[PDB]
């Protein structure tokens, strides 16, 4: 290799004397000196066209002194003037003014912070550093690399560069020197041999940037060709025939408006056949649901794919809008908890009740946030987990089975199916669940919330029912026995009113009120500031009964007579059949269906590519760890969860930023799912903070997350295009290439499948769900395309919303 | 090629060729007033 | 079902036929009271083409702010039934993919800048694109009709003109570019008649040659400096300076190129118009029919010159126009 | 003269890289830093 | 307009011919005339509200 230095005639600040402070060094790579006084980062030498230019003039009518026989600095400056004057290159009156230049002390970067800094100027006739007249152009290299030595060779010679103005010129001059010997000089500290020296001298001119003079200079002493044929040059011809076979290889860049990588990728050959050309004439020679047939292929590239970035899973969630959404989900995953959980209570013996469904809901929510690849699901307990378990304890009633026991080999089965289909890559199917069984699924889901949270309203309405007499005497423990006045009408005030101001915060978050930072703050932290309003709202109301949220006493059993914290495998009080050790199968094949199904989904509709979801998703490593704690939970009679659609899509939808209508980025984090998980496990210990909190205000939360869930919808989308004359449709893909009676057609095939869910929903064969989801996906690809074309199908159901 | 352009665009011709009977290389830039399909 | 595709405006073929080729072949310049055809491009074929016609209208306006009351705005149906002597539209020829449409426009209607609309039955309105509209020379019910071709060619298409000056007994003839169909001068007319608010009596050709003419006077009286300075290359770069204040000023020894440059304007918009000498011309009498000379006894003449003198010559600029306004038998010069 | 201004405009926004023995998509992809800066008041 | 970040203010000539703060000056009197009256009508001399 070799080392060159770049030198250039300064000013200081403190006494206004000029002298010579190194400005570059180059070791092959190109290293720049900062203002600060520390060396930028080493890079790639490139440079203007104006530079070549002025080197490539400069040089043609240069002064070369080769095989020159001396060792000093100031000896080699009297030569070098010597031969300049020879050569008419400056006048003899100018000898005097360029010794004296040439001779200064060289100044490096380890006085510069002893000095007030450097700052550029012109030597003048009388010696004068004056100020420069031309516009001044502060670094490129000062602004892009300097701002923020043992690589050289015992054996290699170093060249140094110095450039310096002079308005005592014609023109810009070049005097090339190589010594006979390698010499050290004054001028570099480093302890390598000085060979050649470049010295550009001349008057500030249009185009002339001596900077990048000596930058191209030192480039060109860098190449490795031009220093062998410097060091066996006899004439400055040999040395022109290198510089331009410098210039032939040369690539020169373009401005352009539209800088991509993959266009300045296209030009790899070009770079590689310059590269031939240069050394051709030296003697020297130029130095996510892949099938991968492998076992847990699936599920290892996963953890490879998620795992790198589990240090920003930790950073990324210190803003105040990650805390907004964690209030938002704790109770949007408590009061659902607690709910279903004196249901399964009431109907399972308080064999599972709410403390069960608490502790398993806090577990499995911390693990799968410490361990799962997608953090943003919630774990929770579903409406076809509720109706199945009642489909089981309806059969062991029947049968004598027991339930615990029962619930503990389904679990057990459910492991080893989840381990079967994560081993060959089971979860790989999903890439079949194109945006039509997804946006079916999710908007089924999403009125099904919205019609529960009102049926909820109608059920209190129904208990208290508006009279013209009550009985002012009504008991009150466990719950009021009669009718009771206000009651109904005030849960639909607070209810309506959180709905109202929830959206109404929503508005107000992309509005255009308030300090821009001020209004986004209150705009995340909407929901929680309309829970605390209700809540303040009701508890100022002392008189009115109104029903509140209600927790167990501690971490004990619902029924401490019927089990205990673990339950044996083998029976509790009889001997479990051993055929229901077996029997457990194809009901256990019925739940990894169900849970399967959702989870999958789930991780569908919020891993999106519109979303800006950047981090990835792992299919196996959720659904591995959903049903491997489903099964483990299962060994101490503690429900199965799974990451359910609506409670995940709000946790999304809480932790994606808006940019100035259009989605920005997502708080991927881990932090939000383990608090609410930590959160929902406390909810026993924090009674008095929950035991003011009313169900009308959470009624209207749920109805903000139900109406919420339907912005990503395309389906609900063309639901509304079914109402709005064919002239307001918005310019998309689908409206555009698709003639709107064949969209309308397309819509209302959806319309049957959702009304042919929703009415199997309704009947006692509601576990069949999952089944007849999977009948859309045959749809989407085997009949479609028999009354559709290929262009409709691509632009109505797209992957990512793209034109096809 | 013809999707790929834009609607409202017009067309440059630069012409090349190698003439040994001149005596060194001229340039000849045109703007038309208005643009035009020449035959 | 009735997507538009594109709208082949046909300008070269319609500013031959409409006398406008030397101001482009790209813009449609279109003459009013005359029909010009445009070409409007489907994206799918038309099945039905009588439904198809019910549900299309076009719409013109011209200015800012178009209405229907001060005809700048007209919304008029594509069918056999229109009113040719206004607004119209017509298919005169069809295929699968295209209609050849006819459109007419009245022989008094509004000029200047304007753009087509289409309207599909429960569509938005699209764009179809830009036309100018100007005076007809050559339609025999507008009021700048001209009897003669000769003439028409004369005094609208005639870029090269003769300005006369001198004595009336040696008479030198100046050619003189006009210039009128140069690419912006009917721009910058249109634009100076913009400072006009009365855009409802921009279909009259007497109160657009008033309105130019006074415009026209008062940038004389701004721009022409007191005394090459005498180099002249015709109306448009006259034009150019007074509107825009860049260029080459004209002196106070030719000021009498604001005829020419009023010739020039009002040949672009369509008035035909021409460039009158008047030899001996006494100027500045506010009617009173003496004028007083005054000589010393040497015979030479004292100061700068009187109020009202003899000018060697003055121009002027005559238009072609019917006067409705005016008793009968007053229209032409 | 204004065409010759705007080519030397055009001049003074132009990369030229020579010839480098690093990889070839390192050494074009160093270029994407420096254009983007050198080209940072040219096209506001 | 008195809660909204200058940068939204519609394009309007009230609002770009007169600087920011003396808008809202202004739009304080006229607060300060409303409060007046405001207190004026809940008073027994109601009825000098006109004047
Ligand atoms: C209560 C908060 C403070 C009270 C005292 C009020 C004093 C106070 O804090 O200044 C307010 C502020 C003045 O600062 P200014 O408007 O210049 O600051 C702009 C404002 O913050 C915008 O919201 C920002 O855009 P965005 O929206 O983020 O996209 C914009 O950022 P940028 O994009 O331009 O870089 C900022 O430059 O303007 C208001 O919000 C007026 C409503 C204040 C009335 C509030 C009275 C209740
Ligand atoms: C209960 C009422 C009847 C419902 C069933 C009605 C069933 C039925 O008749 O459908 C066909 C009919 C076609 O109407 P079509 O789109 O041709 O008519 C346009 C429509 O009326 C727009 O609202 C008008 O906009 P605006 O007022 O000028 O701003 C537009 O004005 P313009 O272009 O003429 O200037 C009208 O042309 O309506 C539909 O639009 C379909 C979806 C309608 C909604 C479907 C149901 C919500
Ligand atoms: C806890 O479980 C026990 C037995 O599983 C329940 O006791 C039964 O209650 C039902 C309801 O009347 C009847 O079958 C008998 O009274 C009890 N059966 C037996 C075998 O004891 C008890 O009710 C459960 N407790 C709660 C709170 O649910
Ligand atoms: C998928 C997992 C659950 C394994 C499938 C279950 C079957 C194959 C195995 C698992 C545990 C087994 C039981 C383990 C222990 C006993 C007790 C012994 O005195 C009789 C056999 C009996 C009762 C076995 C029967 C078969 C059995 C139930």
């Amino acid at each position: 290799k070799v080392y060159v230095e770049l030198q250039e005639l300064v000013m200081d600040e403190k006494n206004q004397e000029l002298r010579w402070m190194e400005a570059a060094r180059w070791v092959q790579l190109e290293e720049n000196l900062g203002e600060n006084g520390a060396w930028g980062r080493p890079h790639l030498s490139h440079l203007t066209f104006w530079s070549l230019l002025e080197l490539r003039r400069v040089f043609t009518k240069g002064t070369v002194l080769l095989d020159l026989q001396e060792t000093s600095l100031a000896g080699v400056a009297n030569q070098l003037l010597d031969r300049f004057i020879f050569e008419d290159q400056i006048r003899p009156q100018d000898r005097e003014e360029l010794l004296r230049a040439l001779l200064l002390k060289h100044s490096h970067a380890g006085e510069l912070e002893a000095l007030g800094g450097v700052k550029p100027a012109v030597l003048t006739r009388s010696g004068d550093p004056s100020q420069p007249l031309l516009p001044q152009h502060s670094s490129l290299e000062t602004q892009l690399f300097c701002e923020q030595l043992e690589k050289i060779p015992p054996d290699s010679e170093a060249t140094l560069v110095l450039v310096g103005r002079a308005d005592f010129l014609e023109q810009p001059v070049l005097g090339f020197v190589r010594l006979q010997e390698a010499a050290e000089l004054e001028a570099v500290e480093l302890p390598v041999p000085i060979r050649f020296l470049f010295v550009l001298l001349g008057p500030e001119a249009p185009h002339i940037d001596y900077t990048q003079l000596g930058r191209a200079a030192a480039t060109l002493m860098s190449e490795r060709v031009f220093r062998i044929d410097a060091y066996m040059a006899q004439s400055r011809g040999e040395l022109l025939h290198s510089l331009e076979g410098f210039l032939d290889c040369s690539l020169v860049l373009p401005p352009t408006d539209a800088p991509s990588e993959q266009a300045l990728l296209s030009l790899v050959p070009v770079q590689r056949e310059l590269l031939r050309r240069r050394y051709q004439s030296s003697p020297a020679k130029p130095d996510p649901l892949q099938q991968t047939g492998q076992l847990f292929g699936g599920l290892v590239r996963d953890i490879r794919r998620r795992y790198p970035y589990y240090l920003s899973d930790i950073t990324d969630a210190f803003s105040p809008q990650v805390l907004a959404a964690v209030i938002f989900i704790y109770f949007a995953a408590l009061s659902p908890a607690i709910t279903f959980g004196g249901l399964l209570g009431e109907k399972t013996r308080n064999q599972m009740g709410v403390s069960e469904l608490l502790i398993s809901t806090a577990v499995q929510g911390i693990l799968f946030a410490l361990l799962g690849a997608q953090p943003l699901l919630v774990v929770g307990f579903s409406g076809p987990l509720l109706v199945f378990e009642e489909a089981f304890f309806s059969f062991c009633e029947t049968n004598g089975l027991e339930y615990i026991v029962g619930r503990v080999w389904i679990g057990f089965w459910l492991i080893l199916l989840v381990v079967l289909v994560v081993a060959f890559e089971g979860s790989f199917l999903v890439r079949f669940i194109s945006r039509y069984t997804q946006e079916i699924f999710s908007f089924l889901i999403s009125l099904i919330f919205i019609y529960e949270t009102f049926s909820k309203l109608i059920k209190i309405f129904q208990d208290h029912p508006l009279q013209k007499t009550y009985n002012y005497n009504v008991l009150m423990v466990p719950k009021p026995q009669g009718p009771l006045p206000n009651t109904a009408l005030l849960s639909l005030v607070l209810m309506a009113g959180t709905f109202f101001f929830a959206m109404m915060l929503r508005k107000f978050k992309n509005s255009s009120y308030f300090p821009g930072k001020l209004r986004r703050v209150i705009g995340d932290f909407g929901v929680p500031i309309s829970i605390l309003i209700m809540v303040l709202v009701d508890f100022f109301i002392q008189d009115t009964y109104t029903q509140k949220l209600s927790v167990p006493d501690g971490f004990k059993v619902s029924n401490s007579s019927a089990r205990g914290w673990v339950i044996h495998p083998l029976g509790l009080r009889s001997e479990f059949p051993i055929w229901m050790m077996f029997a457990s199968a194809l009901p256990a094949l019925l739940v990894f269906i169900l849970i399967f199904l959702e989870s999958q989904i789930t991780t569908l509709i919020v891993s999106k590519p519109e979303r800006k979801m950047v981090k990835g998703s792992g299919f196996h490593l959720d659904l591995l760890l959903v049903v491997g704690m489903g099964g483990v939970a299962a060994l101490f009679g503690m429900p199965w969860l799974s990451a359910t659609t609506v409670r995940s899509v709000t946790h999304a939808n809480a932790l994606t930023v808006m940019g100035k209508a259009q989605i920005q980025e997502v708080k991927e984090q881990r932090i939000s799912g383990l608090l609410v998980a930590v959160l929902v496990g406390l909810s026993i210990l924090m009674e008095p903070i929950l035991s003011r909190i009313p169900l009308a205000v959470l009624f209207g939360i749920f109805l903000y997350m139900g109406v919420t869930s339907l912005s990503g919808i395309q389906l609900f989308d063309r639901i509304l295009l079914l109402f709005k004359p064919p002239k307001y449709h918005p310019d998309v893909p689908y409206v555009k290439r698709v003639k709107t009676w064949r969209m309308h057609l397309f819509t209302g095939i959806q319309i049957i499948c959702l009304a042919v869910l929703w009415v199997v929903k309704s009947t006692p064969a509601s576990l069949a769900l999952p089944f007849v989801l999977i009948l859309t996906v045959p749809l989407r690809r085997v009949l479609l395309p028999l009354i559709f074309r290929n262009v409709e199908l691509q632009c109505l159901d797209a992957d990512d919303a793209k034109a096809t | 090629i013809l999707e790929k352009i834009p609607p409202d665009s017009e067309a440059t011709l630069v012409l090349v060729g190698r003439a040994d009977f001149l005596e060194q290389p001229v340039l000849g830039f045109v703007r038309l007033q208005e643009a035009a399909e020449l035959e | 079902a009735l997507g538009i595709k594109s709208c082949d405006f046909q300008a070269a073929r319609n500013n031959e036929e409409h006398h406008t080729k030397a101001l482009s072949s790209r813009r449609l310049f279109v003459r009013r009271g005359q029909p010009f055809t445009i070409i409007l491009y489907f994206r799918a074929p038309v099945r039905a083409f009588l439904p198809a016609l019910k549900k299309v209208a076009l719409t013109a306006q011209t200015g800012e702010q178009p209405s229907k009351i001060n005809r700048t705005q007209a919304t008029f149906p594509i069918s056999s039934l229109g009113d040719r002597k206004w607004w119209s539209a017509v298919v005169e020829e069809r295929d699968a993919q295209s209609w050849t449409i006819s459109v007419t426009t009245p022989a008094d209607a509004v000029i200047g800048h304007y753009s087509l609309l289409l309207q599909v039955s429960g569509r938005k309105q699209l764009l179809l694109g830009q036309f100018t509209l100007l005076f007809n020379p050559w339609n025999r019910e507008d009021a700048v009709f001209l009897k003669n071709e000769a003439q028409r060619m004369e005094y609208l298409l005639n870029q090269n003109g003769l300005i006369y000056l001198g004595t009336a007994d040696c008479i030198q003839a100046e050619s003189w570019d006009f210039g009128q169909f140069e690419g912006d001068v009917i721009d910058l007319s249109l634009r100076l008649l913009s400072k006009d608010k009365q855009v409802e009596k921009w279909s009259q050709p007497v109160h657009v040659a008033r309105v130019l003419g006074a415009l026209l006077h008062f940038l004389k009286e701004q721009r022409v400096l007191p005394t090459l300075l005498n180099k002249r290359r015709g109306s448009v770069p006259i034009l150019r300076q007074w509107l825009t204040g860049r260029g080459r000023p004209v002196y106070d020894g030719q000021a009498w190129v604001l005829a020419a440059v009023a010739c020039t304007v009002l040949r672009c918009l369509g008035i035909p118009a021409r460039v009158v000498t008047t030899f001996a011309s006494a100027q500045g009498t506010g009617g009173r029919l003496l004028i007083d000379e005054y000589y010393n006894e040497e015979g030479l003449q004292n100061g700068e010159g009187q109020r009202g003198r003899i000018w060697i010559f003055q121009t002027s600029t005559e238009c072609w126009m019917t006067r409705p306004a005016l008793p009968q038998g007053y229209d032409g010069w």
